[PDB]
């Protein structure tokens, strides 16, 4: 059930980072949970993951440095919502 | 490059009299202008910074105003002391300062002409082989005037200096000294001299022959 | 209270340059900015460079780029200023200046001049003007002499009414040319003796010439 | 003198939160107003690493040359020496907002975001969790020449979204860009040839340009309105922008064709200051796209009232609107024809306290056509609307095989009245429009007309766009007081 999201203008797509986002009710707990269970099977299969920040007054949630091969892995995750990958913004 | 313009390049008033000097900057500097003041034999002094603030301990009569590109110094009642050089200062990236031109306020009073002498050559001077004639020029209002020097009714080639007093402590006059310097062998071929005085009223020439 | 010393003034040779120093004292050094500003008589202000005395960084004017260099010792709060291969335009009077970061120049020095010239001290030769209505002016011709300045009085100071001595000027030959001249009653020329009293300090020349028609 | 920027500006514990580049805090604009946070998030890492920031700092709060003088700011660092930030950096300092808003005492936040992505769903959010928490969030609608509904932060609808203008009030150009445009925008404001802060020396000014200027410009304008004003709501805030723009100023030439309704004709003004009175703005949905059961949904941003609902399509072939009950609020439905290119839903949405607007919908009566009023006890007729389901066919009326739908909103301190105006032979369009004091609430085309591509209002005006005399039906509303 859960979706993925990138940059619309392909120029500003950065894979290789995404952000983990879980449902609104998520507890922390939960949150750190989730980043440690997408490190175990990760590595499981060979991959090195990289847990950059976790989010807990905003929003629910990661940022996790990995392979797009694991996007598949990650949408699988139970308490997740969407991932979205890092995109570009620039000064105006 | 920032510019700063300043007008007039002279300003001649009376002692009591309102003085506006006018600084315009190239481009848009806010409000962060400086003005100075420096009296002859000084070091300039800091009269307003931040376009209207007064430094300290300088007196009520100086006020600055302006933002963006025209900025203004006023000095409500001229003081005797207040005839100085003024200048407004701003910064920049490349070059870090910029120093306006620079305005001269000067004394006005009445048109005084000038008491023309003229003075031959010394005979002490003739044994050293070099001829100089001096033309004075006492106590006279404005400080423009010229000199043409006249050796047998033919100009002045170019053999000729002079030298301008500062304005008066007493009378705000001005004096000029004028010196042909000519060669020995010169100043015997020839019979005639003179030096023309262009002041305000008519030309007034003054000769000598020996 | 802020002071700004000043020194190294004087003549240069041609080609040669020219070394001040500028003495700080009364404040912390290290958080006020500094420049080395000139001024040519009758001229207006010229920046020459910057130095900022805690991290030691300079600017300069793109005029004097090579030929400026600007030090500073922090132990001895004293600014330095070197201003090689000089040339006679070069003659003014340079100023040391404290900069309140972003707002003004709140301190200056003293002043120093610098003069550029090749010749060598030499006194003056003096020259009287002899007078010849009702008010007759006469003077004394100050001739030849490196360097300036020459100081001119009239009966040993007794006379300073309607005395006027004139600025001096640099001839072809590089040395020094002044007069000064005073107005008296016409009246009097016989009766008052006029000797003007000539004073060349940098080669002790001490000169009084009467003055006769 | 004064700055060109600052001519609609009149000058009579608010926070302003900026999310740019390093700033130069030591600069005599800012000094002492500008606090610098310790954070700091940007990817691929000196006076050119500051330069963007501190201008956009003295643009909202400079001594000289700023819209609020003297505004307390805190920046924050997202985005590198080269102006580029990542969505993930730009997460982060919202976060670190959320948490400085808990720790520091209670008061307005303003969140100046004067850069731009691509759409980004998370950006949008972490934008919508921050309004919530009563934030008000004030970004650069882009300088791609673009629809800014296409861009991140600039897209998500709980913020303020400015486009720039310059000293003729024209759409700023920018070789084969410029500013961004459509729905998504709110307002625009001075971009182009803006003096501010030059972090080359503590009293160096420079001229900058772009949709960051014009974002910082109504920062500016939003502080000094919750200095004087501590409790405005984001609601009655985003309404007092839009009730004191510069209006008609813009040429839409300049905006692609398909683009110019959409787009809204507003400059960011401050007026000289002076009850209550009713204040309605226009929102457009997105386009419902070719499907004869496709439907666009208008909807009003939380604390706004739905007064009306108007329906539109370039090609004329619809099937009306209908407002309808979602939640407790009316939301603006608008129904595709078969073989219809797609329509757009156009909502009127008011500050109107617990006004409880209720639809009233009759059935086509095929009989001489289709009637509904507002009855209840206070209560006002708003708007009409009408819907078809046929392919080809203070009171509301309709075509006899339409519904009619009319909005009764509870509110006795207004009166309302209904102005017409009809074309025979329309030149593409039918216009009508309220007179001073009064605030359109309702927009509609009369029925058994020829051919309207649609309705919409344009401020205080009722447009009809066309291909018996087509008649534009204005519902003027107004406080008694
Ligand atoms: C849970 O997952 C979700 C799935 C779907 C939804 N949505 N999302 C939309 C939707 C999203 N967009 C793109 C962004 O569309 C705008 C951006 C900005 C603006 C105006 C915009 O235009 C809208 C926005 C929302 C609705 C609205 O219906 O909420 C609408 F009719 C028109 C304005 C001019 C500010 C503004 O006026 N702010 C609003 N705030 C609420 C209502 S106006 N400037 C900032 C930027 N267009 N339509 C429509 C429906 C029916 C819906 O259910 C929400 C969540």
């Amino acid at each position: 059930t859960a979706t993925f999201h990138r940059c619309a203008k392909d120029p500003w797509r950065l894979p290789g980072t995404y952000v983990v986002v879980l449902k609104e009710e998520t507890h922390l707990s939960q949150s750190e949970r989730t980043a440690r269970r997408l490190q175990a099977q990760a590595a499981r299969r060979g991959y090195l993951t990289k847990i950059l920040h976790v989010f807990h007054g905003l929003l629910p949630g990661f940022l996790v440095k990995m392979s797009g091969d694991l996007l598949e892995l990650a949408l699988k995750l139970p308490h997740v919502d969407y991932i979205e990958e890092d995109s570009s913004v620039f000064a105006q | 490059e920032i510019v700063l313009t300043q007008s007039p390049a002279t300003l001649s008033l009376s002692p009591g009299e309102r003085a506006t000097i006018t600084c315009r900057a190239s481009q848009y500097v806010g409000s962060y202008l400086n003005w100075y003041q420096q009296k002859p034999g000084q070091a300039p002094r800091l009269l307003i910074y931040d376009a209207s603030n007064r430094a300290t301990g300088i007196p009520a009569r100086f006020s600055g105003s302006g933002s963006g590109t025209d900025f203004t110094l006023t000095i409500s009642s001229l003081e005797p002391e207040d005839f100085a050089v003024y200048y407004c200062q701003v910064w920049d990236s490349s070059p870090p300062v910029v120093f306006g031109g620079g305005t001269k306020v000067e004394i006005k009073r009445t048109v005084a002409a000038p008491s023309v002498f003229i003075f031959p050559p010394s005979d002490e001077q003739l044994k050293s082989g070099t001829a100089s004639v001096v033309c004075l020029l006492n106590n006279f209002y404005p400080r423009e005037a010229k000199v043409q020097w006249k050796v047998d009714n033919a100009l002045q080639s170019g053999n000729s200096q002079e030298s301008v007093t500062e304005q008066d402590s007493k009378d705000s006059t001005y004096s000029l000294s004028s010196t042909l310097t000519l060669s020995k062998a010169d100043y015997e071929k020839h019979k005639v001299y003179a030096c023309e005085v262009t002041h305000q009223g008519l030309s007034s020439p003054v000769t000598k022959s020996f | 209270e802020v002071q700004l010393l000043e020194s190294g003034g004087g003549l240069v040779q041609p080609g040669g340059s020219l070394r001040l120093s500028c003495k700080a004292s009364g404040y912390t050094f290290s958080s006020y900015g500094m420049y080395w500003v000139r001024q040519a008589p009758g001229k207006g202000l010229e920046w020459i460079g910057w130095i900022d005395p805690g991290s030691g960084g300079t600017k300069y004017n793109e005029k004097f780029k090579g030929k400026a260099t600007i030090s500073r010792d922090n132990s001895k709060n004293t600014l330095y200023l070197q201003m090689n291969s000089l040339r006679a335009e070069d003659t003014a009077v340079y100023y040391c200046a404290r900069e309140r970061y972003g707002y003004y120049f709140d301190y200056w020095g003293q002043g120093t001049l610098v003069t550029v010239s090749s010749a060598s001290t030499k006194g003056p030769s003096v020259f009287p003007l002899a007078p010849s209505g009702g008010t007759a002016a006469l003077g004394c011709l100050v001739k030849d002499y490196f360097p300036e300045p020459v100081t001119v009085s009239w009966n040993s100071g007794a006379l300073t009414s309607g005395v006027h001595t004139f600025p001096a000027v640099l001839q072809s030959s590089g040395l020094y040319s002044l007069s000064s001249v005073v107005t008296v009653p016409s009246s009097s020329l016989g009766t008052q003796t006029y000797i003007c009293n000539v004073n060349h300090k940098p080669s002790n020349t001490k000169v009084d010439k009467k003055v006769e028609p």
